[PDB]
């Protein structure tokens, strides 16, 4: 047992309050193993995090950890998975199955969703924890 | 009626 990387993502969607968009999401720390691939989707099957939205692709994007070559800590990689809608990460649009390495902090966006992500490094390499946080107000401007 | 998890993705 040692310090663990934490990825914290703050979400906003306008009208998150209406049809239980975020109904299926836990807003508590979760610990996960590095081996896992985290998916985000409209499909209760095969997603850790599920959005009850007609407009979010059945699977929307996924995270995946690794470590850089000369680095002693874990980093995240985000891949898009939606033919329909592009994933914008800090102004760069990712098409279907495009992927990239995540900055320590970034805005990930798609449709009217907004995710603000922020990583804090840990010692550990076999587990990481993720935490969801809710934003009252839009994270732009 | 519509089946939710499996439906097509809707744009709008």
């Amino acid at each position: 047992e040692e310090t663990v990387t934490c990825l914290q993502m703050t979400v906003y969607h306008p009208g998150q309050l209406q049809c239980g968009i975020f109904q299926s999401i836990s807003f508590n720390r979760e610990k996960l193993p590095s081996s896992e691939v985290v998916k985000f989707g409209r499909n209760s099957n095969i997603c850790h995090y599920t959005f009850q939205d007609k407009q979010v692709s059945r699977v929307q994007f996924s995270l995946q950890l690794f470590k850089k070559f000369n680095s002693s800590v874990l980093s995240f990689e985000i891949k898009n998975m939606s033919k329909k809608t592009n994933l914008i990460v800090d102004s760069r649009e990712l098409g279907y199955l495009n992927k990239m390495d995540l900055p320590y902090r970034c805005m990930v966006r798609f449709g009217e969703y907004q995710f603000l992500m922020e990583k804090e490094d840990g010692e550990s390499l076999e587990f990481f924890e993720t935490q969801f946080i809710l934003s009252p107000r839009s994270l732009l401007q | 009626m519509t089946s939710f998890e499996d439906a097509d993705t809707e744009e709008t």
